[PDB]
């Protein structure tokens, strides 16, 4: 068996970015599934996360500045967020004061 | 968000063209429907309280979700549910005026299914309350406007499932 | 509307072969460290 | 199903294949076996 | 993918209800244009090799910059015949997958197998999205010339080629 | 849907729709108003089919309503007939779509895992669907009862 | 026409300075059938010769 | 668009569109024929408006076309008209949309950072849009020349 | 994966030391309970179908998630969901034998929260099913082994929130 | 941020060592190139507005990304284009003064590849604009100091690719 | 994945230009040095083992990483250590022969920092092992050849940081 | 946060029940032992600086964790570690007073294992210090309060494990 | 032989020999007159090489011939020189073939298994090859010893 790369066969632009990353020596170090999360994200609405990458919202802790998503974790999840978009924030209190 | 008008302007602007008789036919088709959308949006605004009142009584009023132990039990949570139904009825009116469900993707369904899963809100009963609110509003605005309004009530339901 | 993204990596398609690249890309595919025979082919090309 | 102009794949380095016909020399048999370690294990773990 | 019937049948299953007249009126609107949606697909099948030539020629007459060198930013256009061959291949994907959705009465096949991942692939090869939206809209104008008598066939034809331009487009407004 | 089936079969071969599939789709739209009539007859006679269907089921399998049976009680017998109403609904979906895909994706994939983890005899659900098919075919003409019989038959074969 | 004769000579010098004629093969194989409906094929072989 | 603007204001206050806003939308859609014709009159004279207006700018500002000006040369002078064709295009989008939303979101947000990064005098770009305004008003009647002038005025004002 | 024995060896080898008195007592704590874990592991494997069957009826059987609109409505979603409960029971049993929750990190929990967020599965209802499955198990195996099994049931829930 | 001096102090620090004869070599290497970097950085601040003006002209000025449908087409997209080049040029000279890319990795390259994938910006076209900027500064700063400046331009490319 | 020949052609090819005097000058330096580049790559292949053995002994042999607790302690982590030093020594001659460091970007530096950070490998100690290998190879292949090889050894450490 | 009284009021409210005999038993169980908690909470506040100083020297004072290279080597890192032990001891007293570990979930344990895995803080050595802090405090407060105090030290290490 | 190695890489790509790969064959066959002289001049110096190259091996490793060493006795040393004659024979094959694959498949694949089974220090065998390389290269010019020296050094690497 050989790697059926990009210049070796007609490709499909549905698993484009997933497969190009799978054919790397860094592939065994992504402990999170990359395909089951993307093939189902295509069908569901926009995710609950920062307009930029998922590694841009910090841990809401007492004293912080902790951003876990980095080069040591390897869980980056970009999503196409428009210019005019509003995040569903949850009120720290009674719901009706939102 | 974008309405039907800015959809034509944005599609013709990406190509760089000025305008054409083909996309002008799309604009003229929207103006033909514009007065229908306006009278229906005014009726919904004046009857916003009684649509939610008649939709809650039909769907979820004397059920387990209002008794102790279910979501919607306390007054803190009964008032939150009524407020959510006024979200869907007020944002589905924006999509009915704009003729474009784009606003429901940006400010309504944007991460709404995980928000309910973290709070514990029953997703199945929320769909049944939006469906019940669909026939109630479809009787006020009529069949022509109500059929177009229900196109976005269904959009919220498929985006919430 | 598209709701997800797999990421767009920087990929540049192959354009054409060269007498220098092919003799080196062969050894790279096999980890061979550039066999002595292929080392003599490359020098003969550069001698021209 | 997809489709591709046949010249679009002949441009570039032309990744090579390995076959295991019996009767080859012991080096070609070894190259065919080492190529199967790099593919299944992502690296030749029999010499590392 | 999901045809028009499966979408209406799935929207009713989500409520756990049977199909009433409202859901049967929608299925009848497809069973009415269904015999006309096949005349449109059989025309594409007979004129498929022609309608890609005019769309390619009319595109390059307005965008002469695509047949020229790429500039130091290595943009992927129809510069060489290796690129020209590969880019005419794309024009068949838009025509083939647009003929499917005209018989499905629904754009579910379009986004699931064309749009999901498209801009990530063109932004990876630096392929222009502007001209690609143009040639998609030229195919619509070309195919609509065959159907000029009755205008109910223009609405059916414009739907697949309009969805691709609205979803490949950038939201500037 | 038979339409969706024909578009993905030609999508796999990387070709356009062939004459064998363009004539099959023509046969489906010509049979359109006839399917919407049959599917709407089963939808308007749900109570008579589910009640008559369960009645004859409780005489072929009396052990499900005996003491210790799965459907023993007023509340477990009402849930018994709630399942005969789910499968009558999915059968009308399969008649309108022209194929059995809506039945398979809804209530046939993993049906043995579900009823085995509930304690229900799977052979009793197939015996109830076979008794609804008899009441269902009594409301239709001779040729329409054969058309609907294929969709009830597929459910039984998958439930065994 | 004059644009194409420059490529045949421009791309031809890229080949000799590069290694092999693979650059010419990939861009000339299916070329004569792409354009021969808008230009005589006979007029082209005489040119390159 | 006038509908998109009235919807963001109501959404900013969490309310329905007031009757005063629904009335302004009503007279908006009721005048679609007048403005669809006003926009076509400008779309049909893109050369007479861009070329005549552009020439009056070059002698009212001979610095840009002089040796050392930004648009000194034929190629640079051609890009001078590429911009004057852009803003003329966007002005027709506003007349169709009934609001300055298209003009602002395309070519007014950050316009001073762009022209500063190119080296062109922003004081000269506004001069050309005003000379095009005279040409555009010469082709419209009094009642219609005011509508086209409103979208040109917002562009001249926002460009300073 | 590493059990309680190998976890002691790695802690000493990473320092270069032989096994001292503080590590020898941890090795004795595992040998004394080795026959208690093998006894509970055999009774859980034989009553697995009834632990899952009674944890489901007690938590999410007649709830909203089983009706149309909710998660786990169709039979594939009912069957796919009790296949998840059979993972947690089997891997909580491996952790109880090994006396170390290391195998729950690698083969269960690593990247499991993002999978459920993309699929849309409610985490709050999953934690309630494991907790109901922890109570049924604790009555079958006793009070001593029952609180060992609950030690690795809580590792999945806290590693999932 | 940590420059070349502090990085040599931290290396010996985590070993409890005093600066040996080898660490002073890496310190003497920076001291011999110190006045050359301050001379190169003194000129880039004067031509900072023109280096970005001429790097965009010869790389992507009149290309298809100006034209409608491409990125950086509108004024807001064009104005956002040069705002990124100011961060690359200003931070590439900060790192060249310190002789260490720690301030580029910290503030610029940590989470920039992910923000571009969410926005839809062409990564490859950006890498060639920074490539044009590398040879433009190599004209003012000269060949000696210019290569050290370019060593931090590839660091942006290697981390953005 | 290109050579200097491929780099100079695409630089001129994309401008639609024949190779001019300045463009042929870059190729003249790559052609006339071929007999010198090939002689080095042969003497490197004969001593690929004795270079990695005197680079480890001079850099990281008797330090804290060899001892327990450190990285590269056990036999598997030691064998994986000097197998990486065979990667760098191998791809450095691939670029020295190709005359282009483009092959080190696609198949060496792509994902290099994300792999060592996830594995816990110290990147500072790796640069010291590569810096020592550039010094050992500078005595085998001579001074003129070592200056060329060191341009690619330095190219890895800059991206390995 | 909710204390032991609130947890009893909510458990009855979810059922829709007045406080019966079973819930009155849990109310007296807190009221009887309530003055034993106010005494232990007053003695821990006085020996707070001593309980930490004895668990540090008992667990992690002369190891390699304090030497150069160890996490917590410098004075900033040392002062940051004893500030973490100050919160665990201070929060285990809030939990003992309230009789409910709800305070620990919402303000201590939320995303705490991701916080230490990001910084590199050893989780194994952190659990040892809390175990040492558990017995040093169990000797001051006695046998009754010493067991209830250890109930919330185990809740912290379990969620931190 | 490079001819066979040059065809196996072409056939793996499933194409004719490239114009470059053909140039390697004519340049190799062109140098046939030289390789026949280099390898032949070594053939006429077997006893001077394996005997001198062997005695020097017994001064840098005096334990292999001492009591308890592998080559202790008249027979175990004569068996040691037999292999020095084996490897000098294989080096002349690689010179005429232009490849080390003759030496590889004959005496380098499985060599660590053979000598480990015999109790032979592999480090002592390579020391004799390093001593034969100095005797061999001293009888050839500098231009030839750099070429012949590669085949001696390639076997030392594999023998460690
Ligand atoms: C603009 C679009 C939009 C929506 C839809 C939205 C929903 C939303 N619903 C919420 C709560 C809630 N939602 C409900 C809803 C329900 N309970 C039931 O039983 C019913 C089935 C259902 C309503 C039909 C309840 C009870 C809460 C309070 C949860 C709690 O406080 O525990 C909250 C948390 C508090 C806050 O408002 O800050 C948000 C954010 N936010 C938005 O921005
Ligand atoms: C624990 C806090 C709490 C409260 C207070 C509460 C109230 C509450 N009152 C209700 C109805 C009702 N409440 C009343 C009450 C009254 N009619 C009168 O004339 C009097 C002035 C008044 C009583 C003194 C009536 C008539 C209904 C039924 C009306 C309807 O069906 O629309 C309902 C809907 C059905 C139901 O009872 O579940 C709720 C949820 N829920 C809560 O969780
Ligand atoms: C079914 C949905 C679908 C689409 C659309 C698709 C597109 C697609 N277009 C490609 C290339 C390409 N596409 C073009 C296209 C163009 N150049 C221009 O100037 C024009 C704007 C445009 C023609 C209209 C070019 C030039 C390449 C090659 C780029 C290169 O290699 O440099 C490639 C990479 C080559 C390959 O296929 O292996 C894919 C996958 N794939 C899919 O699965
Ligand atoms: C260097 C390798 C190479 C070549 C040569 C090449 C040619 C090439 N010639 C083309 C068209 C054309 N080529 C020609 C003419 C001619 N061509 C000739 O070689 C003759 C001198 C002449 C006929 C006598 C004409 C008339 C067209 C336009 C055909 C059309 O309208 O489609 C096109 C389509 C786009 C365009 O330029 O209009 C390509 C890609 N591509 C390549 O990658
Ligand atoms: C749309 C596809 C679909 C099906 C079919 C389905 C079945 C289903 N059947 C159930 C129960 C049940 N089903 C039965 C059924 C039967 N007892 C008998 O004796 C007969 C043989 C048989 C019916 C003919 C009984 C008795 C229960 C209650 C079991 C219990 O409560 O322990 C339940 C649990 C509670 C509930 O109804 O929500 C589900 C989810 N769910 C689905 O989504
Ligand atoms: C949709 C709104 C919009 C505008 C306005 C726009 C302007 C724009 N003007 C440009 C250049 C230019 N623009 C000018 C303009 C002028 N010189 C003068 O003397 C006059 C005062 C002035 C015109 C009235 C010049 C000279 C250049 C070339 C600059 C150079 O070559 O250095 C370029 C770079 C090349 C290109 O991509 O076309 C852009 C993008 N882009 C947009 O998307
Ligand atoms: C061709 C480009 C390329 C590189 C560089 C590469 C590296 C790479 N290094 C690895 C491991 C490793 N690498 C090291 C390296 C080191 N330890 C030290 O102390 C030193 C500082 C350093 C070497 C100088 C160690 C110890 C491991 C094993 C780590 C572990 O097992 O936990 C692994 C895991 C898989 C395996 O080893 O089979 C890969 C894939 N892969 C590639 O494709
Ligand atoms: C209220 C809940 C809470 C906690 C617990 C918390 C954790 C926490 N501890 C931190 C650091 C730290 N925490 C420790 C503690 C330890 N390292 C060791 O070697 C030991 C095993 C262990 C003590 C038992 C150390 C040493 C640091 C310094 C890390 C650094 O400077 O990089 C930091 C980084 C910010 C700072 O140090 O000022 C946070 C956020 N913050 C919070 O809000």
């Amino acid at each position: 068996p050989y790697i059926r790369g990009f210049g070796e066969e007609p490709q499909e632009c549905r698993n484009w970015g997933t497969q190009i990353d799978l054919f790397q020596y860094s592939a065994p170090f992504r402990k999170v599934p990359q395909s089951i999360t993307l093939f189902s994200d295509y069908l569901k609405a926009l995710p609950d996360q920062h307009p930029y990458g998922r590694g841009n919202d910090p841990l809401l802790i007492q004293f912080g500045a902790i951003f876990p998503i980095g080069t040591k974790n390897l869980k980056q999840n970009p999503a196409p967020f428009g210019k005019d978009t509003r995040r569903l924030l949850i009120r720290r209190g009674p719901g009706i004061y939102n | 968000m974008q309405d039907a008008i800015t959809s034509v302007i944005n599609a013709a602007d990406v190509q760089g063209k000025y305008l054409d008789a083909n996309s002008v036919e799309k604009l003229r088709g929207y103006f033909q429907t514009g007065e229908l959308r306006v009278r229906a949006a005014a009726t919904i605004a004046a009857n916003a309280a009684t649509i939610i009142k008649e939709a809650v009584a039909k769907s979820l009023l004397y059920s387990d979700i209002t008794r102790p132990g279910g979501n919607m039990y306390t007054t803190r949570r009964y008032a939150a549910c009524i407020r959510d139904l006024d979200y869907y009825l007020r944002y589905a009116t924006y999509g009915m005026l704009a003729g474009d469900p784009s606003i429901l993707d940006e400010r309504v369904l944007n991460g709404l299914k995980e928000t309910y899963n973290s709070l514990g809100v029953p997703i199945g009963a929320t769909i049944q309350a939006i469906q019940a609110m669909k026939e109630v509003t479809g009787s006020l605005v009529g069949s022509d406007a109500g059929k177009e309004m229900g196109l976005y009530f269904d959009y919220i339901c498929s985006g919430l499932s | 509307v598209t709701k997800a993204s797999g990421g767009s990596p920087v990929v540049k398609p192959q354009l054409y072969k060269t007498a220098s690249m092919l003799t080196i890309a062969q050894a790279e595919q096999q980890d061979r460290f550039l066999e002595l025979g292929e080392l003599n082919q490359l020098v003969s090309f550069l001698n021209t | 199903g997809l489709r591709l102009p046949q010249i679009y794949a002949k441009a570039g380095i032309s990744r090579q294949k390995f076959v295991m016909k019996p009767g080859l020399s012991t080096d070609e048999k070894q190259s065919v076996i080492s190529a199967c370690y790099r593919q299944v294990f992502e690296r030749d773990i029999s010499k590392a | 993918m999901q045809d028009i019937i499966t979408s209406v049948i799935n929207q009713y299953d989500l409520s756990g209800r049977y199909l009433d007249i409202k859901g049967i009126n929608q299925i009848n609107n497809y069973f009415d244009t269904g015999l006309k949606r096949l005349m449109i697909a059989k025309l594409i099948n007979k004129e498929a090799t022609n309608l890609i030539k005019e769309a390619s020629e009319l595109l390059f007459i307005e965008q002469p910059e695509l047949l020229r060198p790429c500039g130091n930013a290595f943009i992927g256009n129809a510069y060489t015949t290796r690129r020209y061959a590969a880019c005419i291949r794309d024009i068949e994907y838009y025509l083939r997958y647009s003929a499917y959705s005209i018989i499905a009465g629904n754009n579910s096949i379009l986004d699931e197998r064309v749009l999901d991942g498209l801009k990530e692939t063109y932004n990876s090869l630096l392929v222009p999205i502007g001209p690609t939206i143009r040639v998609i809209q030229l195919l619509k104008e070309i195919i609509q010339k065959k159907f000029s008598t009755e205008n109910i066939e223009n609405a059916i034809i414009a739907e697949p080629f309009d969805y691709l331009a609205i979803n490949l487009s950038d939201k500037n407004l | 849907s038979i339409v969706t089936k024909s578009i993905v079969n030609a999508d796999a071969e990387a070709r356009y729709l062939s004459p064998g599939e363009l004539d099959r789709i023509k046969s489906f739209v010509l049979s359109g108003q006839r399917r919407l009539r049959i599917a709407q007859t089963l939808t308007e006679n749900r109570e008579r089919i589910v009640k008559q269907g369960g009645q004859q089921l409780f005489q072929r399998r009396p052990d499900v309503v005996s003491p210790g049976g799965n459907a023993y009680g007023e509340e477990m017998t009402a849930t018994c007939l709630r399942d005969l109403d789910y499968y009558l609904r999915l059968v009308t979906y399969g008649i309108i779509a022209g194929d059995v895909t809506p039945i398979e994706e809804i209530g046939l994939v993993g049906v043995k895992e579900m009823y085995s983890a509930l304690g229900t005899p799977i052979s009793g659900v197939a015996e109830g669907i076979r008794c609804m098919k008899d009441v269902a075919c009594s409301l239709l003409s001779g040729e329409d009862a054969a058309e609907v019989g294929f969709y009830f038959d597929y459910t039984l074969a998958a439930m065994q | 026409s004059l644009r194409d004769l420059d490529w045949f000579l421009r791309y031809l010098t890229y080949a000799i300075v590069a290694g092999d004629p693979n650059i010419l093969f990939v861009n000339i194989r299916g070329l004569r059938e792409i354009i021969e409906n808008a230009c005589s094929s006979a007029a082209t072989i005489v040119a390159l010769k």
